[PDB]
């Protein structure tokens, strides 16, 4: 016999080059021998190929043009390969297929026409090739067509309206390629689409109000697409839309209230376009809404109370607007609110007590606002809390005890707020807390006398905060880097074993009344870049040890009262600014030069 | 190539 099965199976076998795992398992002993190789599906009866499946064998070279003798093949997956070149159009012959799978290799140059002659074609992927030019406008006369996927390649130039034409068509996705243009209405008329995946394109014009046709639309997504104009109102028809993104684009005017009635809606994602409005009180009706993301708009308005009863409500994204009012304050009391970020806006008011309700919450970012009160003490109740920053608000009161107990807490910025009183000791306790700034507030009182026991503190700021009493003496100081203690009341000397933390790079004692001698343990720091010990009661003789450090750029000494000479050494080409309005410090830099004789006050 | 999918991730 003549078997044109085996002349095209074995025509693939050597055109596509490969490891040995691939083909290996094909071969001839010396009756149908065909089925039993990997990823060869015979019919039961005709012994014809009617599957194919090779994906994933890192293969390269030509599809052979003998593949077009497979001719019962329903099923051709080529996908994840490194195959290169022209799309072969020996495919087209095989016309009894339904789907074919070519995403995930490189294919260049233009896409090829015969496409339409595969008469029944469900399911074609094509993503992530290499094509360039014209979408193919055959697809548009595939009829049973119902997944189509072009995105991920370099195609240019418009959508072909003509797609408007596959009724059958469930799932389009042509984003991530070239195409520009205004999008087509006849998109429009596609009556069983549910998923449109468009975006990361460069288009023209406005959502047509055409696509309020699309029944069944579920997922809406055209993003990073250059479309702009008014936001379309007819959009609110689409009751089974779950997932809308139409982010990083240039739509304006406002929210339609008609969008109260997306009841499907789960995530919705308007970011960065610049939608001037308030959000539409309609919006509490979104029961099964999830994700609401309307970030870097110029909205402003109050939010809807009724978005804190919204029961499906995970993450709030409404920063870099200007919002006004105040949260609503039963928010976190369907305990699911994961991430929150409100930051840059104008609302006022108390921080709900609710959000962590259900312990899930764990991105918390109210900075930039005019948030008012006290922190509500259940924040140090919430398990999950991860990244914590309200800074630049009107918070009040005292900082509430328990946040060293949170297992998870890394991330807290309570700076630039009207807190006050006493700094709680468990911050120290705290087991992965990375970064504390308490920056610019109002207690009075001095540091945790543990404050530098805190296993995994790199930066610590605590500077124009009214801090009295003296520094604590820095005895585990295992992650410090960057310590920020400057424009305060503290008394007392800088401890001797500064010593011992090994991995400064930034210290900040400016602007304090501090005395005595300047520790010498400070030049042993093996990184230390920046020192900023001004404006201080400093005294005695700056120790010779620093002109040995060759690690060290800033170490500003000025507004002490110093004595005895300025260290030579790396100390050289430093900022003659650093030594002044020390009155008794000498030598070349400050332009005074040295007595010298026997005694000196050195050593 | 790869193309992003799912919301604009952003963050603070
Ligand atoms: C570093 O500064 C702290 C406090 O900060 C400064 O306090 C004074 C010195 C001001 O000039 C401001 O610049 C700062 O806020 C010093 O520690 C503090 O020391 C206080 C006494 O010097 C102490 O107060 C005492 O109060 C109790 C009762 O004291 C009796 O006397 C007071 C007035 O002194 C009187 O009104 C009262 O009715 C009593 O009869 C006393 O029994 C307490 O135990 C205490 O000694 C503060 O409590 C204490 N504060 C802190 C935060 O430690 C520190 O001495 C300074 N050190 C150096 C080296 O100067
Ligand atoms: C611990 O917290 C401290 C205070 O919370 C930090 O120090 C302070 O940091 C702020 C900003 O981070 C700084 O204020 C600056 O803010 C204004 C806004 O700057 C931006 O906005 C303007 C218009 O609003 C815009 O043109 C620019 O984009 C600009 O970037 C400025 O107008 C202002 O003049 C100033 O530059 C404070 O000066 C600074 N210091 C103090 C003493 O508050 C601190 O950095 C932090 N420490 C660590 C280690 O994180
Ligand atoms: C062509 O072959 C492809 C690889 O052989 C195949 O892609 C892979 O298909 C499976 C589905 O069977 C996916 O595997 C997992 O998918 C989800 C999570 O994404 C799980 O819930 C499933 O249980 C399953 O374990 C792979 O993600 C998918 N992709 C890759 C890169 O392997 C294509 O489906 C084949 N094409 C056709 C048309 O069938
Ligand atoms: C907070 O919001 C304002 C406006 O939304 C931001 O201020 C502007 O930022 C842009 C881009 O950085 C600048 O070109 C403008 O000059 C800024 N305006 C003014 C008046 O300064 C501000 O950057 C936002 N803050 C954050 C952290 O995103
Ligand atoms: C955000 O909106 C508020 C309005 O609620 C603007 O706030 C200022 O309001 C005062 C009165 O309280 C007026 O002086 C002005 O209407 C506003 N200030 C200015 C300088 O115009 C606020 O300015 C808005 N934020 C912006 C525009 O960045
Ligand atoms: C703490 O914050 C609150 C709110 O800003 C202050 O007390 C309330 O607010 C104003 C002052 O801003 C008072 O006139 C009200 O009578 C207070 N009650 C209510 C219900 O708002 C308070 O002054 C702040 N400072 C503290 C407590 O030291
Ligand atoms: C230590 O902190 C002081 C804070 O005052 C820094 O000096 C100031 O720097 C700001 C810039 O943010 C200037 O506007 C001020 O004029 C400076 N103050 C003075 C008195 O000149 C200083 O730079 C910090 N040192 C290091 C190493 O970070
Ligand atoms: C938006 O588009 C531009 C160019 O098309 C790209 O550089 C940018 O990364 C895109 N944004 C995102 C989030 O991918
Ligand atoms: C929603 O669909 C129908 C149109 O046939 C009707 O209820 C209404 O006019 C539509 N809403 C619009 C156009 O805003
Ligand atoms: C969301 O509302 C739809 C109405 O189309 C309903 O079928 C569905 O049950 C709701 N959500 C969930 C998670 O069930
Ligand atoms: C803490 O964070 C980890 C991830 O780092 C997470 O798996 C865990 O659920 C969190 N624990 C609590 C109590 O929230």
């Amino acid at each position: 016999k003549f078997s044109p099965q085996l002349l095209s199976l074995l025509s693939l076998k050597t055109s596509l080059s490969g490891p040995p795992s691939a083909f290996q398992d094909w071969k001839v002993p010396v009756d149908a021998v065909w089925c039993s190789w990997s990823g060869v599906v015979c019919d039961n009866v005709t012994a014809q190929v009617i599957s194919l499946d090779l994906s994933h064998r890192n293969l390269s070279g030509r599809i052979p043009i003998q593949i077009r003798y497979l001719s019962s093949l329903l099923y051709l997956n080529l996908s994840g390969n490194s195959l290169e070149g022209s799309f072969p159009t020996s495919i087209f012959d095989l016309t009894k297929l339904t789907t074919l799978d070519i995403s995930r290799n490189s294919f260049d140059s233009s896409f090829p026409p015969g496409i339409s002659k595969l008469k029944f074609l469900k399911v074609f992927n094509a993503f992530s090739n290499n094509f360039e030019g014209l979408l193919p406008s055959d697809v548009s006369r595939l009829r049973f067509l119902e997944e189509l996927n072009f995105g991920g390649s370099y195609f240019e130039g418009e959508i072909p309206a003509a797609y408007g034409g596959l009724q059958r068509l469930k799932f389009i996705h042509l984003a991530g390629n070239v195409l520009g243009g205004k999008l087509p209405p006849r998109l429009g008329l596609l009556t069983e689409l549910q998923h449109m995946e468009i975006g990361y394109n460069h288009f023209n014009g406005n959502i047509p109000s055409e696509f309020a046709l699309l029944s069944n639309l579920k997922y809406f997504d055209v993003s990073n697409a250059s479309l702009s104009g008014s936001l379309p109102q007819e959009l609110g028809n689409l009751s089974n839309l779950e997932t809308l993104f139409l982010f990083q684009n240039g739509f304006t005017g406002e929210i339609p209230e008609s969008y109260s009635n997306l009841k499907s809606l789960k995530l919705l994602d308007f970011s960065s376009n610049q939608l001037s409005g308030s959000i539409p009180s309609g919006f509490s009706t979104l029961k099964n809404l999830t994700w609401l993301s309307l970030i870097s708009n110029n909205l402003s308005g109050e939010v809807p109370e009724g978005i804190g009863e919204l029961p499906e409500l995970t993450t709030l994204f409404l920063w870099n607007n200007n919002f006004t009012g105040v949260l609503p304050h039963k928010l976190g009391s369907n305990g699911k609110l994961e991430t929150m970020d409100v930051s840059n806006n104008s609302f006022t008011g108390t921080i709900p007590s609710s959000l962590c309700h259900g312990n899930k919450l764990y991105k918390l970012i109210l900075f930039s606002n005019m948030f008012e009160g006290e922190l509500p003490k259940s924040l140090t109740r919430c398990e999950s809390l991860w990244r914590f920053r309200s800074q630049n608000n009107r918070l009040n009161g005292t900082i509430p005890i328990g946040f060293g107990s949170l297992r998870n807490l890394t991330f807290v910025d309570l700076s630039n707020n009207r807190f006050t009183d006493q700094i709680p000791a468990d911050f120290a306790t705290a087991p992965v807390l990375q970064y504390l700034n308490l920056s610019t507030n109002f207690f009075h009182r001095k540091l945790p006398e543990n404050i530098w026991k805190a296993p995994n503190l790199q930066i610590f700021s605590a500077s124009f905060s009214n801090l009295i009493g003296e520094i604590p003496n820095y005895v585990g100081c295992k992650s410090f880097y960057r310590i920020e203690l400057q424009g305060n009341s503290l008394n007392g000397t800088i401890p001797w074993d500064i010593g011992h933390c090994e991995k400064l790079l930034s210290l900040n004692l400016s602007q304090n009344h501090l005395n005595g001698i300047i520790p010498w343990e400070i030049s042993t720091l093996p990184s230390i870049a920046d020192v900023d010990l001004s404006h201080n009661l400093l005294t005695g003789t700056i120790p010779s040890d620093f002109g040995s450090s060759k690690t060290i750029t800033t170490f500003n000494v000025s507004y002490n009262q110093l004595i005895g000479p300025i260290p030579s050494g790396s100390f050289a080409h430093l900022n003659p600014s650093f030594f002044s309005s020390n009155e008794g410090l000498c030598g070349d830099l400050v332009g005074k030069p040295c007595n010298s004789d026997s005694g000196l006050e050195v050593l | 190539h790869e193309v992003p999918s799912g919301p604009n991730p952003i963050s603070n």
